[PDB]
């Protein structure tokens, strides 16, 4: 019973990996290419303003 | 299962702050990545064998530096990096987890656990490549590495610190050796004192993934596998890995040594890292030495190897145990790898399927299996006792030298002839069968006293299974006072001697 | 305990040249040295017969 | 969409290197397409040599490519159909049926290159594989879900060994079977294609339960390097996909080994010890690890290595020893004096020879016969010199059941009756085990040695030695 | 930050109704509810011995045997066996 | 020390053949062209460079003792073998003769120095020593002949000259005070003047009846008596 | 040994034997022929199936010729065939 509790481990984290694709599909067709480029200048001149 | 999704919160937000401050800007860009290897322009300020962090995920490490670019070494497939990539430092030298956790799990070159039993816990991060102790901070090795065979332990004992290199052909039972030293220190590693305790790395470097998990189930079989360590190096795996694992097993190791602990590291192949160190270099652009293999295969080895030693008692007297491995080619031990790692070890094992088949289940070549501290690092009640048990290797080496092929001369050279032959007898040992020296101690006395008159040759075998079980009944009182005294009294030995007179007399 | 017992039956055993020619007196002697061995062994490989509810639960 | 177009700029042998522009490079072993005028040519990217160009390996002939022509990139690497479409097809390294049998219908085509499953294995290496063949079913028992080695030189006979194989494994295999043929003779592809056409065991209107894979030495070294991974391909696909159990079957493994050499010659390597490959190990540990057990279905490889100038320590046979579970020596010198097969007794070894597995009796008998091989070998120098009668009766007694023994050892193949001209004998391992033990017993010693020649059982044995004691004499 | 915050609510939601929410799974078509708590619960039971070894089936220990009350014949017979090869000391 | 401190010394380096070794290593990275068996083009110039400045001056004198490693057992390797030139006593180990038990394992033939001349050790010294030497190189011309057909077919001399060779071969082994981890025995040191004494007298065949085995692992004449004693007593 | 590996079979030709006396040499025993046999005329099949045993059995005979003695009456019956032979 120990190592079929490991297995449904193991199995239960392979089938988050198996909708792992959806979750990238998901982003893939959402119009993200705007949100997130604004978010990373952000991001890249709140680092540059330390140095 | 809320575990899942607080490590990857928490992976995910040391992303984030890693993104928030990097400023990473000399970091390289891929020229040319070849089979295995990568040459970076960039990395101004990356320091030698650092690791490094390409685009793709796969890690680097940098060994040679030019001018411009630098090399490195990758430690996966150069299936996901290209020409271009960015590659990130990690701004430390390559190091490998260590401590404590890391008993009862399987590991790659890397440290990252591979047996899929959750994330290693590590007492700390130690460098792969790590100094050897100096010449006063190691210590004379005196305490023994109990082998539990009978052949191996009376003629080339190994101790705690020790280095002792199973060289061998193919398939002359190495990695068996191997197995039954990491097996017999189940004894004292189910009990309490620390100091007895030694505790097992294994070094599966260049070996097939199914013969690992052998390994593995064979060690969990035997209640083994929760004081050994696995650093399995894949065939298939990146040969830098193949390359690093021993080293990392070795900061391993040295973990538990400078830690009061004694640990037994065997560095089987190793002849499998020569070749892949040896693929390093010819990819690398270096020039080979001999045989095309690199100039620094015996640095190499012998770096590694430096590394197991007994401490002393102001480093808190720890050890450190080496049992390196060389895979001879056609019994061929005048090669450069094997004179190499013999110079490095303190004494060799040497087995050839000459032996094997003849017969001898070690496979022990008495001949040229030298062990280079005899006296100590041996069981008092072994050692010398009654004296035949210190030359017995002398003994053995007068056998070989007038055996069958020598002129049968009188009665003496008859008995003479006939005490090697039973002695040869007595010495095979079935794998995975670790004798205790509590019952080797008495099988080597009755292999001077009562050892001619013996019933056929091939009745030895279960001779001495019949000779343990005398011992068992009514006698373990002698055995639990060869086990727990060391030495061996008068009156020890002659209580021995009336044991065996009374067993042979049946 | 044990000692005793089979200490005076070698005793016997070493007194037994002159009535060799039994049968099943060895035969009885290997029987009851498997029966003890036996006996060892399974006391020594006999794991503590319990679950550890508290952790192996 | 986009096409990513390449120039040819070198082409050096069977490597061509192709230039692209700005951030269209495709990655290390990716396929790229030329639309040569015989057909077209798949170009595998085997290093980036910079400044956007990539040093790649040829499926095919380089003959007739001009600098500067058009490379078209796949977008991976070269993929070959999958399936049970696959069954009873012949398909070279590319992925096309070669078969002249019309398209093959797969619904996915797997990359022939493929992560190892790591640590999925399990140590199963407990049941012996019954082939019939009495040395190996008593020497080196081989594994169902192992490795056979199958080792040899040139002649010695091991193309009828492995051909043996799959006429007493496949034939009645809970499975399929895949061939590859690595760099090996193109008529025994078509002999041995047409022996299990014959049988059955390749039914074109019918199950069809094997699938076969080619690309022979004539094909340049890419193909002969490249045909290894895509029958390893087509096993894996049957061994997880399918979860069956796949009989893997590679007709001389060291071409792999040989055409990486040869490539790596013209790749810009400095050569590694005799002057192969440095990346030897690794290339073979990469091929080695898809041939695993893995927790859905298994796997049962079998190999057969060529050992150049039968030398055993070749770095190649040397490196592949270690990837092997259970090995079969072929040396040429048994072959010489007769027994067949040229099996070494005492140099094949195999990790199932343990009273565990086997049962403590088998190997007993598997012992004493290395016993006695053993020293026969080692008398076999004053007996050269001096003879026999120097020895004593022991040792007397020793040389003759030894040669008793190695005489036994020779068992006549059914697809090799017209080279013995006795019909094959299949032998159980019992058969064997128990004729072994009595024959180590010396129940037979009366019977001259030649009555072991070319027999199956014990009765054979009887048999022969009443014949040639009687009709013969 | 927007290159975390949706890919975080984005990793929650599809797990959600496979592991929060009792809304069987929606990013795999096959159902989970009737699998693996179904029919994977006796997956251990499947691979081992169902029904004979989780059962843990205790034979009671069979009553060991002796000389089966013979105080008579086994006595007199021992005793003429042990004459027999006395004479042969 | 031997110059300005004007004192005898006694350099003692341990394997000076890891010096050439680490300059082959160095050189084939160094953009140096390998020499034979993959050494440093330059091996005999460094090494004699090295080698050269051990030596007896005018202002003192340096009794230096340098180990050699042969790689392989092979004692043509380049850098041993230019190494012979640069010494003046020389003690070669082989393997082979310890794999026979004699543990100081220096076999008696290449074993050769300078001072081995009449002059210098004295006329008697060399003669046991050139009788020694030519009964070994008649013991070693007879390896194949005994190994495999047999001593019987030898002359009466000629096995009288195998017995006493083989005896001195036994009687080569000395126990060494360091070497108690190994033999057990405690170590002897046999004089000069002893060790000539002994060895012309197992050559003019004095003791020819004592057992090869009264050899193995002593040190004096005398102690090889003790010895044949003891297992005479011990066998009754 | 690799053209041996390309080729359907080899046709083994002896110094000794082209020193001895036997002009055209080849080792009737190291000679052997894969998919020829098949392809051999019927009738020199027919004529030819046993001369292969002959032809190994004095291979085995002729180390058996030191000891000149009776040496059994088939092993003189096999060197007088295949010597002619
Ligand atoms: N007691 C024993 N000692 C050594 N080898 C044994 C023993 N018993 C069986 N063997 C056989 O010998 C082989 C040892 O080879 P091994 O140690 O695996 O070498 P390698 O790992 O280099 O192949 C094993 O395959 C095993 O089957
Ligand atoms: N079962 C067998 N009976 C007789 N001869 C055999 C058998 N198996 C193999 N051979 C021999 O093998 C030799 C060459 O075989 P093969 O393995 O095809 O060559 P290679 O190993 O060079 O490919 C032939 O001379 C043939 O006699
Ligand atoms: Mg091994
Ligand atoms: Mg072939």
């Amino acid at each position: 019973w120990v190592r079929y509790e490991a297995s449904l481990r193991q199995l239960e984290q392979r089938q988050l990996a198996k909708s792992v694709i959806s979750r990238v599909q998901s982003e893939l067709g959402n119009p993200k290419f705007q949100e997130k480029v604004l978010q990373q200048s952000i991001s890249e001149i709140e680092q540059l303003l330390s140095k | 299962k809320a575990q899942p999704t607080e490590v990857s919160s928490i992976l995910e937000e040391r992303i984030k702050g890693v993104s928030d401050e990097a400023n990473l800007n000399e970091t390289g860009r891929v020229l040319a990545v070849g089979d295995g290897i990568a040459r970076v322009f960039g990395l101004n300020n990356i320091q030698a064998e650092e690791l490094v962090e390409f685009s793709s995920g796969v890690k680097g490490m940098a060994l040679n530096l030019e001018p411009g670019q630098v090399g490195i070494v990758l430690f996966g497939s150069d299936r996901l990096v290209k020409e271009g990539e960015l590659v990130k430092r990690t701004g430390n030298i390559v190091d490998v987890p260590v401590g404590p956790g890391l008993l009862g799990r399987v590991v790659d070159a890397l440290g990252n656990p591979i047996d899929g039993k959750g994330p290693i816990d590590a007492a700390g991060r130690s460098r792969a490549q790590v100094k050897a102790p100096g010449i006063l901070p190691r210590r004379s090795v005196h305490e023994p590495v109990q082998t539990g065979l009978k052949a191996v332990d009376a003629l080339v004992p190994i101790g705690r610190g020790q280095r002792e290199l199973i060289i061998g052909d193919r398939q002359t039972g190495k990695t068996a050796v191997a197995l039954d030293t990491i097996l017999n220190q189940k004894r004292w590693n189910n009990g309490s004192d620390e100091s007895k305790k030694l505790y097992c790395v294994y070094v599966a470097v260049g070996q097939k993934r199914s013969t690992v998990a052998q390994l593995v189930q064979t060690l969990e079989q035997h209640d083994a596998m929760k004081y050994s360590i696995i650093v399995a190096a894949t065939a298939s795996e990146a040969a830098p890995l193949q390359y690093l694992a021993p080293f990392t097993a070795a900061s391993i190791g040295e973990w538990f040594r400078d830690n009061g602990k004694h640990a037994l590291i065997v560095y089987d192949d190793l002849s499998k890292q020569a070749v892949a160190y040896r693929q390093l270099s010819l990819l690398l652009r270096r020039p080979p030495g001999r045989e095309a293999y690199p100039g620094d295969v015996f640095y190499l080895h012998s770096r590694l190897l430096e590394r197991a030693a007994k401490l002393s008692e102001k480093e808190g007297s720890g050890s450190l145990t080496a049992l390196p491995v060389i895979e001879t080619q056609g019994g061929d031990v005048s090669a450069y790898i094997p004179t190499n790692v013999i110079s490095i070890t303190d004494g060799q094992i040497f087995l050839e399927a000459e032996l094997f088949y003849k017969g001898i289940r070690p496979a022990i070549n008495v001949g040229l299996s030298v062990s280079r501290v005899g006296s100590a690092a041996q069981v008092k009640a072994l050692k010398q006792v009654a004296g035949s048990l210190k030359l017995f290797l002398a003994q053995y080496r007068e056998v070989a030298a007038f055996a069958q092929f020598g002129s049968d001369l009188d009665a003496s050279t008859k008995q003479t002839l006939v005490r090697g032959e039973r002695l040869t007898q007595l010495l095979k040992q079935n794998q995975y069968s670790p004798l205790a020296t509590e019952e080797q101690v008495p099988l080597i006395y009755a292999g001077v006293n009562g050892h001619l008159d013996g019933i056929e040759l091939s009745r030895i075998g279960e001779f001495e299974s019949s000779f343990l079980s005398y011992l068992k009944s009514n006698h373990n009182e002698l055995l639990t006072e060869i086990r727990e005294k060391g030495e061996l009294s008068k009156e020890l030995l002659a209580s021995l001697k009336s044991a065996t007179e009374s067993f042979v007399a049946t | 305990a044990k000692s005793a017992a089979n200490k005076l039956d070698w005793a016997k055993v070493i007194s037994s040249l002159r009535i060799t020619g039994s049968t099943a007196t060895q035969l009885s002697s290997f029987k009851k040295r498997n029966d003890e061995a036996r006996r060892q062994l399974l006391e020594l490989q006999s794991q503590p017969t319990e679950v550890d509810f508290s952790h192996y639960r | 969409s986009t096409p990513i177009t390449g120039k040819v700029t070198a082409v050096i042998g069977a490597i061509v290197d192709v230039h692209f522009e700005q951030s269209e490079l495709p990655a290390i072993l990716n396929a790229l397409e030329i639309k040569t005028p015989q057909g077209k040519l798949v170009l595998e990217v085997a290093q980036h040599l910079g400044e956007n160009t990539v040093r790649t390996i040829a499926m095919d002939g380089t003959e007739g490519l001009v600098r500067g022509e058009k490379v078209l990139d796949t977008g991976g690497p070269i993929s070959v159909p999958v399936g049970r479409e696959t069954l009873g097809r012949i398909i070279n390294v590319i992925g096309e049926p070669i078969d002249e049998r019309g398209p093959i219908k797969s619904k996915l085509r797997k990359p022939i290159h493929a992560d190892p499953p790591s640590f999925a294995e399990q140590s199963t290496s407990a049941e012996i594989l019954e082939t019939g063949i009495k040395v190996v079913d008593l020497l080196a028992p081989y594994a169902r879900g192992g490795k056979i080695g199958l080792f040899g030189g040139a002649g010695v006979g091991k193309t009828v060994f492995i051909q043996e194989l799959i006429n007493n494994i496949a034939k009645a295999h809970g499975g399929f079977s895949v061939f590859t043929g690595v760099g090996e003779r193109t008529r025994e592809g078509n002999d041995l294609y047409r022996e299990m056409k014959e049988t059955g065991v390749i039914n074109l209107e019918g199950e069809s339960k094997v699938a076969l894979v080619f690309g022979q030495m004539n094909e340049p070294p890419g193909a002969r390097a490249r045909v290894a991974l895509t029958g390893l391909t087509i096993a894996e696909y049957f061994r997880d996909e399918e979860g069956q159990d796949v009989l893997l079957f590679i007709d001389n493994i060291f071409r792999f080994t040989q055409a990486g050499s040869e490539v790596s010659a013209l790749l810009g390597r400095i050569p590694s010890a005799v002057g192969y490959q440095p990346t030897l190990a690794t290339d073979m540990g990469l091929l080695q690890e898809r041939i695993t057990t893995t927790k859905k279905g298994s796997v049962t490889s079998v190999q057969a290595v060529y050992v150049p100038a039968d030398d055993l320590t070749d770095p190649a046979p040397a490196t592949t020893f270690a990837h092997l579970d259970a090995t079969t020596v072929l040396s040429r010198g048994i072959s010489e004096l007769g027994i067949y097969p040229a099996v070494d007794p005492l140099d094949s070894k195999s990790r199932l020879l343990d009273a565990a597995v086997v049962g403590q009796e088998h190997y007993d008998v598997a012992s004493k016969v290395q016993e006695t091989l053993q020293t026969y070998k080692s008398l076999q120098d004053i007996i050269a010199i001096l003879g026999m009668d120097e020895l004593s009766e022991q040792d007397k007694l020793t040389v003759e059941r030894a040669r008793k023994i190695q005489r036994f050892l020779s068992q006549p193949f059914a697809v090799a009756e017209v080279f013995t001209g006795i019909p094959g004998k299949l032998v159980r391992l019992k058969d064997t085990v128990a004729s072994f033990k009595a024959v180590l017993e010396g129940k037979y010693d009366n019977i001259p040695e030649h009555a072991f020649y070319m027999v199956g059982g014990i009765e054979d044995v009887v048999a022969k030695a009443e014949k040639l004691a009687a009709e013969a004499n | 930050q927007d290159l975390y915050l949706r890919e975080l609510k984005d990793t929650k939601l599809a797990p959600s109704t496979l592991q929060d929410a009792e809304g069987n799974v929606k990013p795999w078509n096959p159902p989970q509810k009737p699998n693996l708590p179904e029919l994977e619960l006796q997956g251990p039971e499947a691979l081992k011995a169902y029904t004979e070894q989780n059962v843990e089936t205790a034979h009671v220990a069979k009553e060991s045997e002796e000389g089966e009350s013979e105080p008579i014949e086994e006595d007199w017979l021992v005793l003429d066996d042990a004459e027999e090869t006395k004479e042969s000391h």
